[PDB]
């Protein structure tokens, strides 16, 4: 996450003249619709980072990492406490 | 609260931080693991085109909506394509 | 039947209406004509209500072939105008959704005719800024009423 951050910073002139050009307005990604080329269109350095972590990662292990989350929270119902910060930030992830 | 700007050149100007973060690439250039501590150096600005630059930010600093006539900025002839082209570089 | 038929006048129109309906079919424009005659003598005293659909079903009869419209579109704008003028809109966003596709494709097709031939186009270039400043019309119509979610995403989908 720290990594993207800097790197979009990083990139920003590259963002400012070059990517918005080509950048598909919002507005048209809402009412207009209007899309369905097989391309992916030009993005943000941090929009690719992020789109592509979904895309790679965590859609391949999702399944294992929810039940296991489920499971502690039967432990947290038994009375015991495990590390809070850990799930909080893995929950705020999605 | 202070920032120092190094040109190509080698002059270093001390400036108000508030003044310099008028300019969006050097407010991006600041954040990143370059915290400084501050200096910043460029390799191929000249000093003269810089000091310019810093007089555009005093100046912008100085009248901001304020009223009545807001005075010209003065350009030198030979100048004005430098300041064109390190426009982009800061985005100013 | 025609006996009871016989004494009340908006059935025999009604019946008059399908029976040429049914032998013309959707062959020639004429079997339009009559129709909006009728919408008119309605829009003349009713509510508009039937007005509406005898005038949507016009166009698609007519949008099934290749005519101009524009006249008519101008035409059913003013109806708008003048029953919002009336205040008793409650007007139904389908209707619109459907007519800016009707306008939405008249558009590009007269577009392409255009761009035919230019020999015999200043007739249909004049149609093309009629077309245009009615849109306008319709917009601010639209603008003037305000209805639901999915219709308001229809109306600026067009």
């Amino acid at each position: 996450s720290k990594g993207a951050d800097y790197m979009d910073c990083l990139y920003r002139y590259l963002n400012t003249q070059f990517i918005k050009k080509n950048k598909l307005t919002e507005a048209d990604l809402q009412y207009g619709y209007g899309g369905v080329d097989m391309n992916e269109p030009l993005m943000e350095i941090g929009e690719l980072a992020l789109d592509m972590w979904r895309k790679l990662m965590v859609e391949p292990l999702q399944a294992i990492l929810i039940r296991m989350l489920l499971r502690e929270i039967k432990n947290d119902r038994g009375g015991e406490d495990p590390n809070q910060k850990v799930i909080h930030g893995v929950i705020n992830s999605f | 609260m202070y920032v120092k700007l190094i040109s190509s050149d080698g002059h270093e100007f001390i400036v108000k931080r508030e003044h310099a973060l008028t300019s969006g690439t050097i407010k991006a250039m600041l954040s990143g693991p370059g915290q400084f501590a501050n200096e910043v150096n460029f390799r191929e600005i000249p000093s003269h085109v810089l000091s310019k630059v810093c007089m555009y930010f005093t100046y912008k600093v100085r009248y901001t909506n304020s009223s009545t006539e807001i005075p010209e900025f003065p350009i030198a002839p030979e100048i004005a394509l430098e300041l064109l082209m390190a426009a982009n570089f800061l985005d100013c | 039947e025609l006996e009871s038929i016989r004494q009340d006048r908006d059935a025999l129109h009604m019946e008059g209406l399908i029976v040429r309906e049914r032998i013309l079919g959707a062959d020639n424009i004429d079997v339009s004509h009559p129709i909006i005659y009728r919408g008119a003598v309605y829009a003349d005293n009713m509510e508009f209500e039937q007005c509406i659909k005898l005038w949507l079903h016009a166009l698609h009869l007519r949008q099934k072939g290749n005519r101009n419209t524009h006249k008519d579109l101008l035409r059913f704008a003013q109806v708008f105008s003048q029953m919002i003028h009336l205040n008793e809109t409650v007007k139904a966003p389908d209707i619109e959704c459907v007519l800016r596709c009707s306008v939405l494709e008249i558009e590009q097709s007269m577009n392409r005719v255009k761009n035919i031939s230019d020999a015999d186009v200043h007739n249909a270039m004049d149609n093309y800024e009629c077309n245009l400043y009615t849109f306008l019309y319709l917009v601010c119509i639209s603008t003037k009423t305000q209805c639901s979610e999915e219709d308001q995403c229809k109306i600026n989908k067009q």
